[PDB]
């Protein structure tokens, strides 16, 4: 229901 | 009957009104 | 340049409708088309009509004479003996293209009256006014009338437009193409208390004389196509949305809540799709209507969409949020780039599809997150590998067979097959997605708001067609956009993945030459399977060693196979330095299990996916748990998982088990991990220390400190935990013992999970958490160890199927007194029993399954039951079931459950082609004839499906089985 | 390869000579572990020179 995708620590930019 | 009674299976005439409704709201 | 393959110019058409009658199930009204002839001496005016009752037609008010006839209502004739498959597919070709609009040629062939032939060889004006009746539709438009009693409105009865591609056929005589676009009057006299959703702007509704119905006026000054053209006719609640006001929701009555909670989304939809695009959205008003018996879970038309009422659901619902939020994004993507922008042929809807899966892919991307996004792609790029390796090949635009492959034609979307139409789909937003990789995504949107642009100039002009053609794109067209805007030309990458259909397949192996420090790749190709080819191109490949990850262009050409790359120095294992990795981080390694020698940890061949392609890497395994562990990319650790279930060694439990514990990671690579970690467990019993696999990870993660059996109470707020605590349970129950039998440590886990959970606390439901318990519970079933075939009695029982058995029928009672949201916890018992029956422990018995498939239950149920039913009839070889699943296909009123049956039935057959089996009659080849030829006459889907099953049973030859 | 056993202190005085010597691409091919090493076969009866000030 919402982001769920960890994204900060895979992409940091 | 005594071991694992299931209760039958009744069709609804209108089954998303039991589906989809919440009832503890 | 469009140039049309009719005579006529069609300008403006006014359906009227009348009379819908609820009880009868019939509808009256008129069709007034305004059509300018292009050729003089047009004589005949050919238009197309399935269904209804054509009374009659007058042309400029003259009385006209008119013939009919469709070729498609019996394929081949009932007295010819041929019973292959392929003389079918080419006269069902033969007749679909007897009827096509695509061509000149039409159903309802009207004859021009003598006394205008002077007012059509110069060339003026013709308003042609049939009017019709559908008596009792089968097809078109679908009548939902339920058997409660009261009004029309207190019973809940609506109509919708049902049917996919051109289908508007089915409910009115028009000029059935995408390309003949005109401008629309749409009137409908409806009940006082009912209510008429169509395509257009609603100009007024005024009351009829006895104020006991109102008619509904609709005006269509945008351009479409007869088959954009939609209708809703029901007692539906009306929103209007309290973010956006031209956008109306109409919901069956009451469900206002649920139609409240779930379209409270959708504004942000249409702010994506308008910044990420620069036009605004085309239509005046968009309506979005949810209705029972839905044919498709999501239909688009012009300034229209039509969901499914399973779709709404309440704030209390997760795990169903972000489906029906993606099935709302997909529609409003089709709003844009099917139904605005339209197709020139039927060549050329690869442009369309792959645009309309692009930007919703581009809207996953900013709302679920660039990791949902590469998982979603990946998993559409595997979908596509399989079926292209399991048939053939999708062919996107093809030249008017071009493919001979596969066992229908695809000259027409109704002769297509379904699984075809998906696959189709799938690889044209794939393909649309490498058109991004090759000329850069800004560019992209550029092609796409150049495209929207011309055809909204284009929208505004009155000119009949001078220039409402540019509202229509082609391949050529499309190209030459992509060239204005680019400068570069697509033509290689457009003639390997769109003219030339097939995926490639890479072998890859690498040897690392100390001396030199080079890395010698060795990457072959598999291009004599059949649904291969044989890739040229150049190939990214990504290198991580000690010092940091770095990419390598490779050129692959023909008699390649050898490729040196150069590698780099190892003074980061000299010094201890953290080792920096894909993105700007860097982190610390364990260089323990590393080769002394070699200073790279990982290779990744076409990482990211730039073609249609499947790696078959040879790495070794210290380099898959490096990949897994240390990876900032989810495909990788997911291609990672899937490696390392060959190698069952224990670093590899130790580094599924660290990505297990993680937070930070993806959640769809921890439930990956799951399965993994079970399978790993499975082969490497005899050799287990401690617990069974994930049992103390779960006491360490969701169970209270004081008590490590006792489950904490569920508070689903974190959205990844309660993913991984459903899906943990689910993959512990396959576990397997030495004697090959579930551990009565993890079925008495997964008991006291059942029987220790409380919900009265979170915010959410509990649905889909005691689904996926009940599933667990049908995982841990082992076959029974049946004695001469000793019939399955209740003393003769498992103790531990048993406790299985008593959980599940206390859960499917309590499902009867307090349902769950949309009977999850049904279909998950009813798929228990069946697990059950599969083994020997219940009797093979299918009453149960067979009254749950009975017409008045839930949908899901009743594709459930009758799952189970396919599954019964193919192991016990019934043939009275397979009798009562034909007839079902034959008269069961909801057509998507007709479909859903034939569909299970060619996935799972009750035989083969190769199989003996006593099912193998002349009368099953005639009814599955009868079937293909009559009978599914009405749906385009049904009649799919049945050439789908007759070629899964019986093969493209003549069936074996017969005289 | 030729296996040639030796001591771990002494390993490395090998390898000093393979980042030394520009005659082939690299001396030692493959470094096993402390007292096993490998070579392309020419410089043994070079290496007893070496022993005079070893």
């Amino acid at each position: 229901p919402w982001n769920l995708s960890n994204d900060e620590y895979y992409y940091p930019k | 009957v005594s071991t694992f009674p299931l209760i039958a299976a009744r069709p609804f005439t209108i089954p998303y009104l039991t589906a989809l409704l919440p009832s503890e709201l | 340049g469009f140039e049309s393959p009719r005579p006529y110019k069609l300008t403006h058409q006014v359906v009227c409708i009348n009379n819908i009658n609820f009880q009868r199930k019939s509808v009256v009204g008129f069709v007034e088309l305004t059509i300018f002839p292009t050729v003089a001496n047009l004589n005949r005016i050919k238009l197309n009509s399935k269904q209804c009752r054509i009374y009659r037609v007058r042309i400029n008010d003259l009385e006209a004479a008119f013939i009919y006839n469709d070729p498609t209502l019996e394929v081949c004739h009932s007295e010819s003996k041929q019973r292959n498959l392929n003389y079918f597919s080419n006269a069902y070709a033969a007749a679909v293209s007897a009827v096509d609009p695509d061509a000149g040629n039409g159903e309802l062939c009207i004859k021009v009256p003598s006394e205008l032939w002077k007012h059509v060889d110069e060339l003026k004006v013709l308003k042609i006014h049939i009017n019709f009746s559908l008596d009792q539709p089968k097809g078109g438009l679908h009548f939902v009338v339920p058997s409660v009693e009261g009004s029309m409105a207190e019973r809940g009865a609506h109509v919708f437009s049902c049917g996919y591609q051109n289908s508007t056929r089915f409910w009115f005589p028009c000029v059935d193409s995408y390309s003949e676009l005109c401008t629309w009057k749409l009137e409908f006299t409806v009940d006082a208390a009912m209510v008429a959703v169509s395509n257009g702007d609603l100009v007024e509704t005024v009351y009829t004389h006895d104020m006991r119905k109102k008619t509904f006026h609709y005006m269509l000054t945008i351009p479409t196509a007869a088959s954009n053209i939609s209708l809703a006719i029901g007692p539906f609640e009306i929103l209007v949305d309290p973010y956006m006001h031209e956008v109306t929701h109409f919901c069956l009555p009451q469900l206002l809540p649920l139609l409240k909670h779930t379209t409270s989304y959708l504004h942000e939809v249409f702010e994506f799709y308008e910044e990420i695009l620069t036009c605004r959205y085309p239509y005046s008003c968009f309506k979005t209507v949810f209705i029972d018996e839905a044919y498709v879970e999501v239909a688009a038309y012009a300034s229209m969409s039509i969901f499914s009422t399973n779709l709404l659901h309440s704030a209390m619902i997760i795990d169903e949020t972000p489906l029906t939020r993606r099935c709302l994004a997909q529609s409003l993507a089709q709003q844009f780039f099917g139904c605005f922008i339209s197709r020139m042929s039927w060549s050329d809807e690869w442009v369309l599809k792959g645009i309309s899966g692009y930007i919703y892919g581009l809207w996953m991307k900013k709302t679920f997150g660039v990791n949902e996004y590469r998982h979603w792609i990946k998993e559409e790029l595997d979908k596509i590998v399989a079926y292209e390796l399991k048939t053939g090949g999708v062919l996107l635009h093809p030249i008017f067979n071009p493919a001979s492959h596969l066992h229908f034609s695809i000259k027409h979307p109704h002769t297509l097959s379904w699984e075809y139409y998906s696959m189709f789909q799938c690889k044209a937003h794939l393909v649309m997605r490498l058109i991004e990789n090759r000329i850069s995504m800004e560019f992209m949107l550029q092609v796409f708001n150049k495209l929207l642009s011309l055809a909204s100039t284009a929208s505004s002009q009155k000119f009949q067609s001078h220039m409402w053609s540019q509202m229509l794109v082609s391949t050529s067209g499309f190209l030459k956009s992509i060239s204005n805007v680019s400068g570069k030309d697509i033509q290689p990458l457009i003639k390997q993945w769109v003219d030339q259909s097939g995926v490639v397949k890479f072998y890859g192996s690498f040897a690392f030459n100390r001396k030199r420090n080079v890395l010698e790749l060795e990457i072959k190709q598999d291009y004599t399977s059949p649904g291969t080819q044989k890739y040229v191109g150049p190939l990214k490949v990504t290198v991580q060693e000690l010092d940091g990850s770095f990419n390598h262009t490779l050129q692959i050409e023909e008699n390649s196979l050898k490729h040196d790359i150069p590698c780099h120095s190892k003074s980061r294992r000299n010094k201890k330095k953290k080792i920096p990795l894909m993105n700007g981080e860097e982190v610390d390694m364990d260089l323990s299990a590393m080769d002394a020698d070699s200073p790279l940890l990982w290779i990744r061949i076409d990482p990211d996916m730039s073609v249609l392609r499947k790696v078959e890497f040879e790495q070794a395994d210290f380099m898959w748990q490096y990949q897994l562990r240390y990876e900032r990319d989810v495909v990788a650790q997911q291609e990672s998982i899937l490696a390392l279930e060959k190698f069952p060694t224990p670093a590899s439990r130790l580094a599924l088990t660290d990505i297990l514990e993680q937070e930070q990671c993806f959640y769809r690579v921890r439930m990956s991990a799951c399965f993994c970690l079970a399978k790993i467990a499975n082969s490497m019993v005899s050799t287990w220390t401690g617990p069974p696999a994930m049992k103390s990870l779960f006491t360490r993660m969701f169970c209270c400190k004081s008590c490590p059996n006792i489950v904490k109470t569920n508070n689903f707020m974190s959205f990844q935990s309660y993913f991984l605590q459903k899906t943990m349970p689910v993959a512990m129950a396959l576990l397997r013992d030495v004697h090959n039998l579930c551990p009565k440590e993890v079925l008495t886990f997964i008991l006291d999970l059942i029987k220790y959970n409380d919900n009265r606390k979170n915010k959410f439901s509990d649905n889909y958490y005691r689904a996926e318990m009940i599933d667990a519970l049908a995982n841990s079933v082992t076959p029974a160890v049946s004695v001469n075939n000793e019939v399955r009695t209740l003393d003769n029982l498992n103790p531990d199927v048993r406790l299985i058995l008593e959980e599940i029928t206390r859960f499917l009672n309590m499902e009867k007194l307090l349902p769950s949201y949309r009977h999850t916890i049904t279909v998950s018992c009813l798929r228990a029993i069946r697990v059950l029956q599969k083994n020997g422990h219940v009797p093979s018995d299918p009453a149960l399954f067979k009254s749950y498939a009975e017409y008045g239950h839930f949908v899901d149920i009743r594709i459930a039951a009758l799952e189970a039913v396919v599954d019964y009839t193919k192991v016990d070889r019934s043939y009275e079931e397979l009798q009562w699943l034909l007839n079902m296909i034959q008269n069961d009123p909801v057509p998507y459950v007709r479909h859903k049956i034939l569909n299970m039935l060619t996935k799972n057959p009750p035989f083969t082609k190769n199989m003996e089996s006593p099912l193998c009659n002349e009368a099953l080849v005639d009814q599955l004839w009868k079937l293909m030829n009559s009978g599914t006459s009405h749906d385009w889907r049904l009649r799919c499906g049945a050439v789908d099953l007759y070629f899964t049973l019986f093969g493209l030859s003549r069936p074996s089985c017969l005289p | 390869g030729v296996l040639i056993e030796c001591d771990p202190a002494m390993k490395q005085f090998l390898l000093y000579l393979d980042e030394s010597n520009a005659l082939g691409k690299k001396f030692i091919i493959q470094d096993i572990d402390d007292t096993h090493v490998f070579v392309i076969a020419e410089l043994v009866n070079v290496l007893q020179e070496r022993v005079g000030e070893l």
